[PDB]
């Protein structure tokens, strides 16, 4: 996970 | 004179000159260059090393991440050294050791625009030129190595  | 983020630095330990990008945290001996702005979209792969303070301290590699941020940084630095030496390849390392589910895609995250990734990840990604690798990039998820592929 990233994405904002 | 130098591309965005790049500056000429030298070691306090040694004294040898090198080049450092304060956006990607990349370091290299080579001068990074001999109104274009950023690319509107980039494609990147990444290798994530989580730690006990990560937003979700768990991954497919282990249901309970207990390493400290310093131990995670030491792992990231080790992976960077292996890649630069040629002993290991970025995709191979991401597949085996990335704490992100993208490891099944050899670290590939696909293409993305601004405002879609975590800000430190985004800033580093759009400051890389095609084919370049970041240094340690710190986000709420952990520490990343980023490779811009498109």
């Amino acid at each position: 996970f990233x994405w904002r | 004179k130098l591309p965005p983020g790049w500056e000429k630095r030298m070691s306090r330990s040694s004294g040898r000159v090198y080049y450092f990008n304060h956006i990607t945290n990349a370091s290299q001996w080579r001068r990074p260059s001999g109104g274009q702005g950023e690319p509107a979209r980039v494609r990147c792969s990444h290798l994530l090393v989580k730690h006990s303070q990560s937003r979700r301290p768990s991954s497919w590699r282990q249901e309970q991440i207990t390493r400290t941020q310093e131990e995670a940084l030491e792992l990231i630095n080790g992976y960077i050294q292996k890649i630069k030496s040629g002993e290991e390849d970025f995709e191979s390392l991401a597949s085996q050791f990335s704490d992100c589910s993208s490891a099944k895609a050899r670290g590939d995250l696909g293409a993305f625009s601004r405002g879609q990734m975590q800000k430190p990840f985004e800033d580093a990604s759009f400051a890389l030129r095609t084919g370049e690798m970041s240094g340690p990039v710190f986000t709420d998820s952990g520490i990343h190595i980023i490779l811009r592929t498109e």
